[PDB]
């Protein structure tokens, strides 16, 4: 297309000649310079402190996992091992009994922090939609094994984010 | 319902005479509240009026693909793969 | 008695007030790194000074991914670094390996390298959680040094 | 246009609070500013809105005073606040207790719950299989 | 007036023409049966009928270059050395090396 | 079809024309196999001269490469000869891109790319990274993506995606880290592969 | 997406009704999307250069 | 003949005591430059166990090869490069180390 970096000689004589050797001999584009950050120092800054003011998010963001419930009780996880193989890292890991009498839901269900790179393919490959990404920043350990999710159990502990989450949710269901 | 310190939950074992627990002692270990799936009998059967029923947790909101359940017999009320709930007629 | 306890809350004062981390440019982290200067979430001069220096700084941040190749590398800057020093461990990577971990040249862990005190989970580790990291530091300096 | 600047930051000192109270937005607070207040949540936490200022920014909120065992003024993280931070802190437009109401299912906990932390009663790993079973009996 | 490129523009005619045909002269020294010579030969002399007839025209560089008489000169340029080593290393003029393995499809 | 092709062949008949030329030459030093499907080619080259594969298309009156760019390696453990070199060519006065490639198993040395194309050198201390090739009259052959302490070639599909160095401690010892260590986490092998063929025309009479 | 079910996942809503839409679900997921053989090269630009995936 | 590698039968053994003789100097030179780590006399003796596993000779192909890896991986010294007592280290600092006998191992109990 052309567009071309090159000046090609901004002087020719005398007028010409005299300004660009004058920008050289003090400075004036150095003071021309100074005032471009002078105007911007007056202007207010867009800054947020954490503790007290929280940043801009979205209806759908990726954080910390956390595996959702029907409103009448029950675990709405069905034991598939789809999520375990759709997933990259190999992050989640699932070993599933029969519940009791009748019903076969689960029993091993292991997610790494450790690895998982936060995709929601997990969320995607979900027919029954257990693992929802709630918005979560919050999560900070001593070990790896304190980081690790255990057997469901603190998956389950999302209960305090699963009411974000079916507010959520409602923006998911026919995609925005 | 809890083993000597430890409380079961979704069906698990604590320690065998303490051998393999032992980073839970400082820490207090987890448990989930209502793990038992005592709510999934504590919902009330709906009264069907068609040979065959098709469930759903919320229509489409709701992560719950549709499984038509027949009741034919008299005993032992049938229930979908997804929900613990039972219908009857 | 009571001046004892006092005086040590102050000398952890100092360090709840800033802290000076290393910029290591090692990952796709390290940009969210770079977010902390970007002036929408600010740590800049609440706590965070982005001139490092191997020997200078208080915190190094391992951001992300570690080779074989700079296991050694980064071991030797860990002995520079002055003895109230605090390893914070930002990005999956730096965790366990967040992709690749099963790999022949990424390290697992990083503590098999240089022990950490502070995990940050996310890969895009977004700055808004990338703030507790920094957050929680302060708030894990309790006591030190009782006799 | 001098006298209004001047006049502006007085209207906000004298508005939260007066002599104790504008101390309290200035040494615990990282920022003052004055507006519209919702005041209704779990614990000792406000959530404030509808002020202008800048693109992305919902008031200053301000963290509790002893949120469930802390008891601390000073020093407090994002471990407060109950189920709101997807509704009137960043996602949605609608306030939690004016407009969009939180649904009720009787799983969700009623108590919030702060960061777990290196303080005792917190996150562990734990065993789920109970393994290939082997018995020796006289 | 000046290319983009490193190489100078400089204002020379008939400089194409004598590297022209200079390489078909090294093109006769051993190959005469293979398809080298007697495919590369009409496209070059197809290319010297333009010189002859345009003289310094711009129409005359925009035919199978259009970036100038200094990238057609390139052209001219490395087609000596590669004439050479067509003519030192026999690959053209004879073919007799073994074949493959029967294996192809993935 | 609206969305289900990507593009009409027409070009095809353009491109065959390449697949004539070069083979018009025919040389059994140089030519063997041309292949040409969705507006791309392929030519495979025999060991011997491969050199003098590269000085064609570089200049040439017909069509103008140049560009001798990005340079891959194919591991493969189904025939009798193993590897695979891949030299992907552009040209920006013709505008196209075709494709050279290597047939021998190449554990014996292979001639260098690296007198015709200046940044080929760099590529090719990957292939004897990886894949473990030597190539014949090279300057300066270091090791890049590989460790300084590394044994045999981190790619080659005989050994294993852990391999046998990877885990390096610290523990007793106050500044040497650790080596010999070989354990490392389980990997879950997959043995998801779908009965029924895929695609027919693809299918080969054993 | 593409409305053809062999090479992206259909719609939320509509697999949960509908039956070869989540059958196709069940393996455009774990399994993966069974590719026609060849080596193709494809180049699109970057602001840096190339992505030369082959 | 194909391949031809660099050498043939013959003259690729003589290449390897030429290799022999480069490496066999560096090692009293990687104590002062680099670090003390074990002792010169050691370092010596780590040679010789290195060339033992290598040494079968049946093809010049497999030698010529060795020679290529052997100016590489002992290479990793001459020119000054960084390791800081890490790489290039061969030998096992922290092996338990296992034994082949059907005594020892089977106590342990393995595969
Ligand atoms: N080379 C030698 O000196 C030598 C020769 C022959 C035998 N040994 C044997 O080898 C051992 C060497 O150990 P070491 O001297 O290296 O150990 P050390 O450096 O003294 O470390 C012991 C640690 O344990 C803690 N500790 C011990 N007793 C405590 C108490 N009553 N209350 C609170 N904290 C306590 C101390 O913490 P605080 O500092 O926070 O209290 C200290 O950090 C000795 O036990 C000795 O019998 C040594
Ligand atoms: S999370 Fe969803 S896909 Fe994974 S096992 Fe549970 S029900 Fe199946
Ligand atoms: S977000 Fe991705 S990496 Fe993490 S568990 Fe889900 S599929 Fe695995
Ligand atoms: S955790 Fe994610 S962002 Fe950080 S280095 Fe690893 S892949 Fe990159
Ligand atoms: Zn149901």
């Amino acid at each position: 297309t052309y567009k071309y970096v090159n000046l090609r000689e901004p002087s020719m004589d005398m007028k010409s000649v005299t300004d660009r050797a004058a920008q050289t001999l003090l400075w004036t584009e150095l003071i021309r310079g100074l005032g471009m950050t002078l105007s911007y120092l007056f202007r207010e800054p867009a800054t947020i402190n954490y503790p007290f003011e929280k940043g801009p998010l979205s209806p759908r963001f990726r954080g910390e996992h956390a595996l959702r419930r029907y409103p009448s009780g029950e675990e709405r996880c069905i034991a598939c091992k789809l999520c375990e193989a759709v997933c990259p890292a190999q992050a989640i890991t699932i070993e599933a009994e029969p519940r009791a009498d009748g019903s076969r839901r689960t029993t091993r269900y292991d997610i790494d922090m450790t690895k998982c790179i936060y995709c929601g393919f997990c969320q995607e490959a979900c027919p029954v939609d257990a693992i929802v990404e709630g918005p979560n920043f919050e999560f900070s350990t001593e070990t790896h094994e304190e980081l690790l999710y255990n057997k469901e159990k603190l998956l389950n502990n999302g209960d305090k984010w699963e009411a974000e989450i079916a507010a959520n949710i409602q923006a998911d269901y026919l995609y925005r | 319902x809890x083993x000597x310190x430890x409380x079961x939950x979704x069906x698990x074992x604590x320690x065998x005479x303490x051998x393999x627990x032992x980073x839970x002692x400082x820490x207090x270990x987890x448990x989930x509240x209502x793990x038992x799936x005592x709510x999934x009998x504590x919902x009330x059967x709906x009264x069907x009026x068609x040979x065959x029923x098709x469930c759903d947790g919320g229509g489409g909101a709701l992560g719950h693909p549709r499984v038509y359940i027949n009741l034919d017999k008299e005993t032992k009320t049938g229930t979908c793969g997804y929900c613990g709930l039972q219908f009857r007629q | 008695e009571y001046v004892v306890a006092k005086l040590d809350d102050l000398i952890n004062w100092a360090r709840r007030s800033s802290l000076w981390p290393m910029t290591f440019g090692l990952a796709c982290c390290a940009v969210e790194m770079m977010h902390m200067a970007a002036p929408r979430y600010d740590m800049d001069r609440f706590g965070v000074v982005f001139r490092a220096s191997p020997r200078q700084s208080d915190v190094m941040i391992v951001a992300g991914t570690l080779t074989n190749k700079m296991a050694p590398a980064l071991r030797k800057v860990y002995d520079q670094m002055p003895e109230p020093r605090y390893v914070v461990s930002m990005g999956s990577c730096a965790n366990g390996g967040g992709y690749y971990h099963y790999s022949y040249s990424v390290v697992r862990g990083c503590d098999r390298i240089v022990p950490v005190d502070i995990y940050v989970p996310g890969c895009p580790p977004t700055a808004e959680a990338l703030l507790y990291g920094i957050l929680q530091l302060q708030k894990k300096i309790k006591r030190e040094k009782r006799l | 246009e001098l006298l209004q600047v001047l006049k502006r930051g007085l209207q906000q000192v004298s508005g939260h609070g007066g002599l104790r109270g504008y101390l309290r937005v200035l040494f615990r607070a990282n920022d003052v500013r004055v507006g519209t207040l919702v005041g209704e949540d779990k614990y000792g936490n406000k959530y404030y809105e509808d002020n202008k200022q800048f693109f992305g920014r919902h008031r200053w909120v301000i963290y509790t005073t002893e949120m469930n065992g802390k008891n601390t003024f000073w020093d407090v993280d994002g471990s407060m606040v109950p189920p709101e931070w997807h509704r009137w802190l960043h996602c949605m437009t609608d306030d939690p207790p004016t407009v969009k109401p939180p649904t009720a299912r009787k799983f969700i906990w009623t108590n919030h719950k702060f960061n777990l932390s290196g303080t005792p009663q917190q996150y562990v790993p734990y065993s789920t299989t109970r393994k290939k079973i082997q018995e020796w009996v006289p | 007036t000046g290319l983009v490129g490193l190489a100078v523009c400089e204002t020379p005619h008939e400089r194409l023409k004598i590297l022209y045909t200079k390489i078909l002269d090294v093109l006769g020294h051993i190959p005469k049966n293979a398809a080298y010579r007697k495919y590369t030969e009409q496209i070059t002399n197809e290319k010297l009928s333009m010189v002859k007839a345009e003289p310094d025209v711009k129409k005359l560089e925009e035919r199978l270059q259009g970036g100038q008489i200094e990238e057609v000169i390139l052209q001219a340029e490395n087609e000596l050395s590669l004439a050479r080593k067509m003519i030192q290393w026999k690959p053209w003029e004879p073919l007799v090396e073994e074949p493959p393995a029967s294996q192809w499809k993935w | 079809r609206p969305t289900v092709r990507p593009r009409n062949d027409v070009a095809h008949k353009q491109l065959s024309a390449f697949g004539e030329y070069v083979a018009e030459i025919l040389p059994k030093y140089v030519q063997q196999v041309q292949v040409s499907c969705f507006n791309e080619l392929e030519i495979c080259i025999h060991p011997d001269g491969v050199i003098p594969v590269l000085t064609f298309l570089r200049d040439h009156s017909n069509a103008q490469f140049k560009s001798l760019a990005d340079l891959t390696a194919v591991d493969i453990p189904t025939r009798q000869n193993r590897f695979e070199i891949v030299y992907n060519l552009l040209s920006l006065r013709f505008n196209s891109r075709i494709r050279v490639k290597t047939y021998t198993d190449e554990l014996t040395p292979i001639e260098s790319s690296v007198p015709v194309y200046k940044a080929a050198n760099w590529y090719e201390r990957e292939i004897w990274d990886m894949f473990g090739v030597f190539f014949a009259n090279h300057p300066d052959l270091r090791r890049i993506l590989t460790d300084y302490g590394f044994e045999g070639h981190p790619f080659r599909k005989d050994f294993p995606l852990s391999g046998y160095v990877e885990l390096r401690y610290d523990d007793e010892v106050k500044r040497v880290v650790a080596e010999p260590v070989e354990l490392a986490q389980e990997f879950r092998k997959f043995d998801l592969n779908s009965p029924w063929e895929a695609f027919p025309a693809y299918r080969q009479p054993p | 997406k593409v409305d053809d079910a062999k090479v992206s996942p259909p719609k939320r809503a509509e697999m949960k009704t509908s039956m070869e839409s989540l059958i196709h679900h069940f393996k455009l997921y774990t399994e993966g999307y069974q590719v026609p053989p060849g080596a193709t090269y494809t180049a699109i630009e970057a602001p840096k250069g190339e992505f030369g995936v082959y | 003949v194909k391949p031809i590698f660099s050498r043939d039968m013959n003259e690729a053994k003589r290449r390897v005591r030429e290799l022999y003789r480069a490496w066999y100097r560096e090692v009293p030179n990687t104590v002062h430059l680099f670090q003390l780590d074990i002792s010169v006399k050691q370092g010596r003796d780590k040679v010789r166990e290195m060339f033992k596993k290598n040494a079968h000779i049946t093809d010049p192909r497999v030698v010529d090869l060795l020679v290529i890896k052997g100016k590489m991986e002992l290479e990793e010294t001459i020119k000054v490069w960084k390791q800081r007592t890490h790489v290039m280290r061969f030998f096992h600092e922290t092996e338990a180390p296992r034994p082949k006998d059907f005594l020892s191992k089977f106590y342990v109990g393995h595969d």
